[PDB]
């Protein structure tokens, strides 16, 4: 947040607390809007044996 | 079969009491053997029922290949019925209860001997081969999974596949036997049967080898 030292105390004494330290606008600090690619493993259900529709 | 009605008359000239006299019981008569492979003589004989098998092979076929130490398997009643290693070989006998109780089976006798100096997956995967070319085609079961049996074997032998795999081979066999019309698809599961219970370690070993050599 690109706000003045003056203007920066007169908000935090007007309502009571520090505000820098949790600011409501978003920055650098979310996440990159291009991301790796995932993995996604399989389900319990994906085994070649021992694995019959009956007993699941 | 040739052999039942051949000996049929014999039997009626001497008597049923003396072919009975032969074998143990319920395993009567004299039965003609095949011993083929790697043996120093293969060669047909007819001996009595239940002779030791490595005692037949000793006596007419000349002994195994490079000495009784040099064997590594046996399919002792034809293609059909699954193999036994040197191990059970030792002192089992050559009748249908004698060899139901080793899990294999009498069939018809014919005696398919390996040493250590062959590839026993590929051999099996041969005879896979040999069923898939020669089933009728019918019944699904024997038709789509003796195809797909011949498959999984092809790349068994090449150590292609994972080790996961081989249980699901088991249990394609499982489901070929006792599902078709007639026994061609028993014969077809029984062989990868045996080589996978008493040769698991070597399919595992050759899929290893081929995972490390192509990363
Ligand atoms: C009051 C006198 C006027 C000066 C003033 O208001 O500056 C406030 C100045 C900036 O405070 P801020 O809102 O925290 O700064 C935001 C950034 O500076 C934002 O800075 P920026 O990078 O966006 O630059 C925008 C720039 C230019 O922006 C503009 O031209 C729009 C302003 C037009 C208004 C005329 O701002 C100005 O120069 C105009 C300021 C007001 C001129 C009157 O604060 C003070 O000087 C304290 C004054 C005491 C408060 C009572
Ligand atoms: C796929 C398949 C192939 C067979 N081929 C022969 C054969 O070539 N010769 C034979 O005598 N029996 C063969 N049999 C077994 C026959 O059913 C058998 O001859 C029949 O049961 C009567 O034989 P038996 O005189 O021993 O009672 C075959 C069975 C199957 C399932
Ligand atoms: S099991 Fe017998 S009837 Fe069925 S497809 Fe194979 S050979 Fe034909």
């Amino acid at each position: 947040a690109s706000a003045t030292r003056v203007i920066q105390l007169l908000r935090n004494w007007a309502s009571g607390r520090d505000l820098q330290a949790k600011l409501q606008l978003r920055y650098q600090e979310i996440s990159k809007r291009t991301q790796p690619p995932p993995k996604l493993p399989v389900g319990p259900s994906h085994k070649l044996s021992n694995n019959y529709y009956c007993t699941r | 079969n040739v052999e039942t009605v051949a000996v049929s008359p014999t039997i009626c000239r001497r008597g049923g009491a003396w072919f009975a006299s032969f074998g143990r019981e319920r395993n009567s008569g004299t039965k003609l053997f095949n011993i083929s492979g790697h043996v120093n003589h293969p060669c047909t004989v007819e001996e009595e029922m239940s002779v030791p098998l490595k005692e037949l092979i000793e006596k007419h076929a000349g002994g195994v290949i490079g000495g009784w130490d040099n064997l590594l398997a046996v399919i002792p009643g034809g293609s059909s019925t699954p193999l036994i290693p040197k191990s059970v070989c030792e002192t089992v006998l050559m009748d249908f209860d004698a060899l139901v109780q080793a899990q294999t089976g009498l069939g018809t006798a014919a005696v398919i001997v390996m040493d250590r100096s062959t590839d026993i997956v590929k051999a099996i995967a041969r005879l896979i081969e040999f069923y898939k070319h020669e089933s009728c085609g019918q019944c699904t079961p024997c038709r789509e999974g003796v195809d797909w049996m011949n498959k999984v074997m092809a790349r068994f032998v090449k150590g292609d596949a994972r080790p996961a795999e081989i249980d699901s081979l088991w249990e394609i066999s499982k489901q070929i036997e006792g599902h078709t019309i007639c026994a061609l698809g028993d014969g077809a599961a029984w062989p990868v049967q045996g080589l996978i219970r008493h040769f698991r370690p070597e399919l595992e070993e050759r899929m290893q080898q081929f995972a490390l050599q192509h990363q």
